[PDB]
């Protein structure tokens, strides 16, 4: 069918494409209707739910069966923070960032965020926590690379703030993601492996500095931490690089600040 | 004929709506640029012969 | 923050220390500006240079596209 | 500079991992292999254990068959010489049969039935893979959507070797077996139908290839920058919404202006994928059945200058 | 105009330059400065677009083009209307791609995640330098960059290409050519393992990454794990970029011949290439 | 009642009968316009 | 014959007739194209030969 | 079986109203070709 | 017109001055560009021509 | 011009300043190009 | 006419005072550049000729 | 009063008063430009 | 009444106020410019 | 009395005074640079 047109110069390739373009109008509708299972329906910066809502609308709601009797999830669905925000409006008019209205770090403000998950442990396919610390599990070892535990633990302003005692690892995905760190008054904290930078004699951490180890949230449990106790701490250390940056001791910092 | 109202009770009246709109809007474009592509039935062509504008 | 020794240049008035301020910003804002430029401008005469050893010139391809 | 996630700073090994047993019929999955450190150092260092199931077994069969089949025609063609099999190993090829044969089997094993037995064998094997995609999906009680990617890269291939052929009549259209040769076979397709690059379809396709880069590097990214929160535990983020996900969508809002869900952003990702062998599969269909020259057909629909 | 938990990230600081004199958003958007910069740099490459669409007499999209100054020009400045608009729209292109990895750094900043995406954009972007900077300077002339035009850089890319016979015996363009494609496999697979977890067969429980890694290791025997395959995405792709800047970097620069004249140095090794026998004897 | 959207039988009937109210005022508009083309210009 | 309504209770009537309009309208489609490509029964073609329009 | 899970009756219902939505379409299809071949018969 | 000052009611002048800033700027460089663009009013190319600078 | 000071009470008066250099120095670079592009004005063209 | 104010009580003013800036900048863009496209009503070239500055 | 805005009716009055005026201002700048051109060079 | 920005009726007007001296300062330097333009050469 | 940024009108009086004596300053430099080019090579 070379040069076959039903029509001016419109055949079967024509044909293709153009209804390529309308396949392709219809999956990009379907992908952003797919994307708009959380989030929505906007609100305003005061929460109330706002007059623009997108060309887009909501789809229509989908029930998650979560695995090992953690109930459903039904999306889109009602939700909130579930959580006191401490930030203050900045101006009057939308757009305008929030400002901390005490320690964002404590307050889980900002880059320092954190969510309102459930307060029960990650499991696995088997039903066991998918994290547990390296002595609780069995004939789990350190394998290659450095070993980190005994380092001595440094933060961002060149202060030692403890030793690492125990890693935690995920089961399944046999990889390291939690370093127990005990401070200088004898109580641990979490440290989420991919905010150390594990060295030769020392574990560096560039998000917190010192003084602010202790004021990492704690585990209810020495043996296991739920999603919540996750969330909360790696909230912690990385609003810690926004909000430890006075006590980080950079050089490069130090001589922009020289001219700042 | 009579019970065709029952299909509302199968379909979600604003899914269809929209798609209905989207459907005759398309439809009703593709059927107006077959017109305009074939030499006859261009309507704005046969204008242009009928009152010699071409010229 | 540390105070200095010298103590000499703090007796200017504060109002030429308020214009050295404001020329100190917009000459900062310039700087780092031209600090871009002149190394933008540095890459390009580093592959100028690099394209000169080359044996470009003794045998260069014809244009890829159409002049215009 | 801080940790950025790409290497694993410190491995733990402990016992292996034999998997779920949905459905599995355990007496098929193998034994589990060794652990690669070199491997542990960016993913997992387990291999295996691997289902060897009937459909598996066909599947391995057939492969072997075929490549076993491309070696035998490589050495035939090197005059059994090992030394002139490595010194042009990318120039040997089996091409498909001449075009005198039209889709007839009766080309000479030497002149083209060579190739029509390996492609056979291909066939088998890919098709008894795809059955072991879907299958090894049903035991597990996971959805199909590997099956229906794969078959998107099957359509691409299908018409490659056998539905372009069939509907030019001529086994000749087909891609011979080869580096170089399949490479040349490229490059003389689009040389003969008139610069594939004015294929709107072949432009669809690259676009989204670009797209699937884009879309990867763009993804892996995300993950990588937000899983210091755990973001790389995307099932987690799906069932219970942490701050990984909701930094992850913040960030590409506050950027582009739209955002997906930590499951959306998969469905963006399979069909990005898939639509590129979709397109490229519709775009060699038409090359040669329905365009002959994709630059006279662009000039005809204003693609290009003339006309 | 706020998602439901976008409330307690909008806080002050990230910003790179000005402090909060443009910490603020439009709509989702946030702006800051280099926000200011690349709207300003896209709309006046847009806008510039469009003028030399005038300038070159067709408004048909797919005919628009911008063509880089002529090889008599050299690396010089052109007139706009036969060259000084692709320069312009070169640098407006270069301003508005730098400003917006700079924004993304940030708003990474603001966020306090990793700065991945602007560095993986930052490949991109060397790759379109390479193309349009790098590459014509090395050769000594703006007009060996491509046209700003839908499918005159197609144009562009095919004559670069067959200028040295076949291009695909380009070995860089041969190894960025593997990544491109195990990228998109491997994209593929990932958002439909993804989704197959997610997504069960009716009535079932959601998976979990076990059943992941199991369904890979019994599809192929190996499971590089959810961490694994996000590393080896951006891997695969930012090393497709880097070797296909670095094929067209030493494309016309130290390789002027076919490249299958390239792959001949394999043949004539010398202990196999009197050899008879084979393809090349 | 399969009750698939929910809607009751009343109201699926009063949202048909406006729907093919709509449907017909379309219908004749279309036929009248196909009337006038094919006195302008016939196509059979 | 008199039992296929019966096949309603295996297959679910909204896919169903979700998946049956969008293949009635594409076949529809693809018939009134083939036509219209074949220099016969292409009814405007037909029609400009017949009333003289070219 | 009860795949769908409509009872028995529903189903039936279904049926009749679908069945005679085809048979109008079908019809009007009938029309359509008897005057098309009219016009033009292939065959 | 003098009720005009009721859009800084509804418009934080912040954004607003960076949106005008910018749409100033970038309106003034894209009118100077067309006019160099043309061989009329490319003022640079006039006086050129006038004082015989280009050959 | 006798309340344009209010501006200063609108924009924070260093951020503005770092910006403002950085424009100004910005457009006097694009000047020069300009300048540089046409044939004349072109002062880095020396020639035989 | 008479009740076209509700319009604002279903659009919100800044949405639409934004959109409607960008739009009417947008279709003055547009439609100027019509007039720069053809060689009538380009009022630069038509100057061009007029005082005869192409010489 | 629907108020998705949240605009009371009286707050949309006056908006829309203020709004039609820089309408109306805008469409007769608008038209004399259009009187102008048309006298100079009319497309008629 | 409306409130959207925080500035009062006052604030509004001595905001508009300037900003209106900065806009016809702005548009008499504008038209000077184009009187000098079209003496030394005229588009119309 | 909007105070956006803490500035206080008596500090912007005295920061903009300071501002609009370095733009003049800046100005005149541009002119005297202008006047240089100008006379060197006019471009009018
Ligand atoms: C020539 C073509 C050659 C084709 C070769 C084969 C290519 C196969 C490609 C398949 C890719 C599948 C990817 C995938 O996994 O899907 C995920 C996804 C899976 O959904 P799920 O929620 O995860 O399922 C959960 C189940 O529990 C679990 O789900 P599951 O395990 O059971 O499987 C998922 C589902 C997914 O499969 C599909 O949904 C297929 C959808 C259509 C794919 C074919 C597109 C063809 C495009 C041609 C365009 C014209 C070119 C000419 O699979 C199926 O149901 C059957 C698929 C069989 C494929 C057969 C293809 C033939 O697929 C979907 O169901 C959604 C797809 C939405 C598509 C929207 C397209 C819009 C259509 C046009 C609209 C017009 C609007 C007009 C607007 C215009 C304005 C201007
Ligand atoms: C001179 C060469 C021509 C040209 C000729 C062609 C031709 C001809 C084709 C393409 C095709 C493609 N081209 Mg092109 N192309 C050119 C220039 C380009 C440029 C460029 C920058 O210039 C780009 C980016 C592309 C990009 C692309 C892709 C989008 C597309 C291939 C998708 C794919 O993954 O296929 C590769 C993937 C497959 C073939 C699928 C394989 C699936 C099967 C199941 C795999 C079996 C594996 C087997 C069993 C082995 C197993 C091993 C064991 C596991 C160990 N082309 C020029 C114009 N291009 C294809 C297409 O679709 O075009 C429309 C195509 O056929
Ligand atoms: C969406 C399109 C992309 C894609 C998708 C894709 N490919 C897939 C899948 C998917 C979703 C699978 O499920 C399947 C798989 O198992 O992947 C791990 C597969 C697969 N894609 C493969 C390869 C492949 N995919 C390619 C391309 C792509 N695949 C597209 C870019 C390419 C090229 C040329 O670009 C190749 C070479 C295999 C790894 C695998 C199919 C394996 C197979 O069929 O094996 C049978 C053959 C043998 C066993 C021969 C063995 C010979 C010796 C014993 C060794
Ligand atoms: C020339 C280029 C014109 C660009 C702008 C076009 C605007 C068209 C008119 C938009 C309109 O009436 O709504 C304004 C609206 C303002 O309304 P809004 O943003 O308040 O929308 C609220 C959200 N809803 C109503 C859906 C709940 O602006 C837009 O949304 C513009 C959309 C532009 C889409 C561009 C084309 C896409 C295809
Ligand atoms: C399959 C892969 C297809 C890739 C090609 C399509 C990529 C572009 C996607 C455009 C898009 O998603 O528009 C949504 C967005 C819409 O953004 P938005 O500003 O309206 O906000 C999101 C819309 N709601 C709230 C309804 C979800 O489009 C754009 O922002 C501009 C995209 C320009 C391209
Ligand atoms: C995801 C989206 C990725 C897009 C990249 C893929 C490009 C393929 C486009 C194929 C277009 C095509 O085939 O043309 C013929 C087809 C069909 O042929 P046609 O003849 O009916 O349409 C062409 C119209 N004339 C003849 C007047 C030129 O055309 C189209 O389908 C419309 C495509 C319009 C594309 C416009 C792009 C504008 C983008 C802004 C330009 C800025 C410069
Ligand atoms: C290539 O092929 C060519 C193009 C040449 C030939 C074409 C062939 C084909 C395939 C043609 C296809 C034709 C078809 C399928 C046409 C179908 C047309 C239909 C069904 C049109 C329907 C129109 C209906 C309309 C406009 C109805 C409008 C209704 C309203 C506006 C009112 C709705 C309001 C309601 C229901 C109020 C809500 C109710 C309550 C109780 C609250
Ligand atoms: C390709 O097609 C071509 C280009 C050839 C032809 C073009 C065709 C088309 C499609 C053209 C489109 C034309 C259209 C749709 C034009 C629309 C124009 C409109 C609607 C313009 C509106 C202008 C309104 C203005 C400028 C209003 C300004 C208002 C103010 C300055 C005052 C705002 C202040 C308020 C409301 C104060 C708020 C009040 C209180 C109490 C707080
Ligand atoms: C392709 O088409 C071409 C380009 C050829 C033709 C072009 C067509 C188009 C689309 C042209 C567009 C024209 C338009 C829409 C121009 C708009 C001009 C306007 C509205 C300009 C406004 C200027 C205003 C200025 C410069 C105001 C300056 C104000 C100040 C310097 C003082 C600011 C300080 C204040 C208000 C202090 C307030 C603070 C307190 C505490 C009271
Ligand atoms: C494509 O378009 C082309 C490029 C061809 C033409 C370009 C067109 C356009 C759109 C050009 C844009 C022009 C604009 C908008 C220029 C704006 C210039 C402004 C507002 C400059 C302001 C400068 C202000 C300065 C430098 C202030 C400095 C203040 C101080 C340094 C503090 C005071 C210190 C003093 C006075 C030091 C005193 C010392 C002694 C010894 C007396
Ligand atoms: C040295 O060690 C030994 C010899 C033992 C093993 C070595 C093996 C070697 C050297 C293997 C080399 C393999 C290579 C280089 C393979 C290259 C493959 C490539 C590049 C293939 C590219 C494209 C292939 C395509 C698109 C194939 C498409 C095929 C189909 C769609 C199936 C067609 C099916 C047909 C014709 C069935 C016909 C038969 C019947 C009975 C109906
Ligand atoms: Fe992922």
């Amino acid at each position: 069918m070379v040069g076959v047109t039903a029509f001016g110069n419109f055949d079967l390739a024509s044909l293709a494409i153009y209804s390529f373009w309308i396949f392709l109008a219809g999956l990009i509708y379907y992908l952003q209707t797919e994307n708009m299972r959380e989030g929505y329906p906007l609100e305003n910066e005061d929460g109330t739910p706002a007059a623009n809502q997108g060309p887009f609308p909501l789809p229509k709601p989908k029930t998650f069966i979560l695995p090992h009797g953690r109930g459903t999830l039904t999306v889109p669905g009602p939700e909130s923070e579930d959580r006191p925000i401490a930030l203050a409006r900045t101006a009057v008019s939308e757009g305008f960032p929030h400002a901390p209205t005490g320690d964002p770090m404590k307050d889980g403000v900002g880059p320092a965020s954190w969510v309102a998950r459930r307060d029960l442990p990650e499991l696995d396919g088997h039903g066991h926590n998918k994290i547990k610390p390296m002595k609780a599990a069995a004939g789990f070892h350190v394998s290659a690379g450095k070993n980190p535990i005994g380092l001595p633990v440094r933060g961002c302003d060149l202060e030692i703030a403890g030793k690492v005692v125990d890693i935690w690892v995920d089961i399944p995905e046999q990889m390291a993601r939690f370093l127990e760190v005990e401070l200088k008054d004898g109580s641990t904290r979490l440290l989420p492996m991919q905010m150390v930078k594990v060295q030769s004699n020392r574990v560096h951490v560039n998000a917190l500095s010192s003084d602010l180890f202790a004021g990492i949230p704690t585990i209810k449990s020495p043996t296991e931490v739920t999603l919540l106790e996750e969330d909360k701490i790696c909230g912690y250390v990385a609003g810690g690089l926004m909000y430890a940056a006075p006590k980080r001791k950079s050089v490069v910092a130090a001589m922009l600040a020289e001219y700042a | 004929m009579s019970k065709f109202y029952k299909i509302w009770m199968i379909f979600d009246p604003r899914r269809v709506f929209v798609a209905q709109g989207v459907f005759l809007f398309l439809l009703a474009v593709m059927i107006h640029l077959i017109l305009l592509s074939t030499p006859s039935y261009n309507w704005l062509e046969i204008s242009a012969a009928k009152y010699n504008r071409v010229a | 923050a540390d105070k200095t020794i010298f103590n000499d240049h703090l007796n200017t008035n504060p109002k030429t220390n308020l214009r050295l301020w404001v020329a100190f910003q917009m000459m900062k804002g310039a700087g780092w500006a031209g600090g871009v430029f002149f190394g933008t401008l540095l890459l390009i005469g580093f592959f100028r240079v690099v394209g000169r050893m080359l044996p470009i010139q003794e045998n260069q391809a014809p244009a890829p596209n159409i002049t215009g | 500079a801080e940790y950025q996630n790409i290497f694993s700073q410190v491995q733990v090994r402990g016992p292996a991992d034999l998997g779920m047993t949905e459905d599995v019929n355990l007496a098929n999955r193998s034994g589990v292999g060794p652990f690669s450190t070199l491997l542990g150092w960016f993913g997992n260092a387990q291999l295996g254990p691997i289902y060897l199931g009937s459909l598996g077994v066909l599947s391995l069969f057939s492969g072997l068959m075929w490549f076993f089949t491309i070696g035998i025609w490589f050495w035939y063609q090197a005059g059994w010489n090992p030394a002139v099999f490595l010194r042009d190993l990318f120039f040997f090829s089996l091409e498909p049969p001449a075009p005198e044969y039209g889709l007839s089997f009766a080309a000479p094993l030497k002149e083209g039935g060579l190739w029509l037995i390996a492609s056979f064998f291909m066939f088998v094997a890919v098709w008894s893979w795809w059955g072991r995609t879907y299958l090894r999906a049903q035991a597990l009680g996971m959805g199909k959507h590997t099956a229906w990617a794969f078959l998107s890269a099957i359509w691409l291939w299908m018409v490659l070797g056998f539905i372009r052929p069939i509907l030019m009549g001529s086994w000749s259209e087909a891609v011979p077996y080869g580096i170089f040769s399949h490479l040349d076979w490229t490059n003389n397709f689009s040389l003969v139908h008139g610069n594939l690059f004015y294929n709107p379809f072949h432009g669809l396709s690259i676009a989204f290839l670009y797209g699937s880069a884009l879309l990867f590097a763009m993804h892996g990214a995300t993950i990588l920058a937000v899983s210091r929160f755990g973001g790389e535990r995307e099932l987690e983020q799906i069932a219970d919404r942490g701050t990984a996900a909701e930094r992850a969508a913040l960030f590409w809002r506050w950027t582009m202006g739209f955002n997906a869900t930590m499951e959306g952003i998969h469905r963006w990702a399979i069909w990005m994928a898939v639509l590129v062998t979709l397109t490229g599969g519709i775009g060699i269909l038409l090359s040669g059945t329905v365009v002959d020259n994709w630059y006279v057909w662009g000039q005809n629909h204003g693609m290009a200058p003339l006309n | 105009a706020l998602l439901s938990f976008e409330r307690k990230y909008r806080v002050p600081g990230g910003t790179l330059v000005g402090g909060n004199l443009f910490d603020f958003w439009v709509g989702p958007f946030y702006v800051g400065f280099f926000g200011v910069a690349t709207f300003f740099f896209a709309a006046l490459g847009i806008i510039l677009i469009a003028w030399s669409a005038v300038l070159q007499g067709t408004w048909n999209p797919q005919l628009i083009s911008v063509y880089p100054p002529a090889l008599e020009y050299g690396l010089g400045g052109a007139p706009l209307a036969k060259g000084g608009l692709w320069q312009i729209i070169t640098i407006c292109a270069t301003g508005a791609f730098v400003s917006w990895a700079l924004r993304e750094v940030e708003i990474c900043r603001k966020l306090g995640i990793g700065y991945h995406i602007p560095f993986a954009f930052a490949f991109a972007i060397l790759a379109y330098l390479t193309l349009v900077l790098f590459r014509p300077v090395m050769m000594g002339a703006w007009g060996y960059a491509f046209p700003y035009g839908i499918w005159t850089h197609l144009d562009w890319v095919s004559n670069t290409g067959y200028t040295y016979g076949n291009f695909h015996y380009n070995p860089a363009h041969m190894i960025a050519i593997s990544f491109f494609f195990t990228n998109a496999l491997a994209l593929a697979l990932h958002g439909a393992l993804v989704l197959s977890a997610a997504n069960p067969e009716k009535g079932k429980e959601m998976r979990t990454p076990d059943h992941e890694d199991t369904f890979f290791r019994d599809l192929v025997g190996y499971s590089i794990g959810t961490l694994g395959i996000h590393r080896l995405g951006l891997l695969l792709s930012l090393s497709a970029v880097f070797f296909s800047a670095l094929c067209m970097i030493i494309t016309g620069t130290i390789w002027f011949d076919q490249w299958v004249d390239w792959w001949q140095w394999w043949v004539k090794l010398p202990w196999w290439a009197n050899i008879p026998g084979g393809i090349n004897g | 009642d399969l009750g698939y959207t929910g809607l009751t039988d009343e109201q699926a009937q009063e949202l048909h009968s406006v729907y093919m109210s709509g449907l017909w005022l379309f219908s004749a508009v279309a036929i009248v316009a196909h009337l006038a083309v094919y006195i302008w210009r016939p196509w059979f």
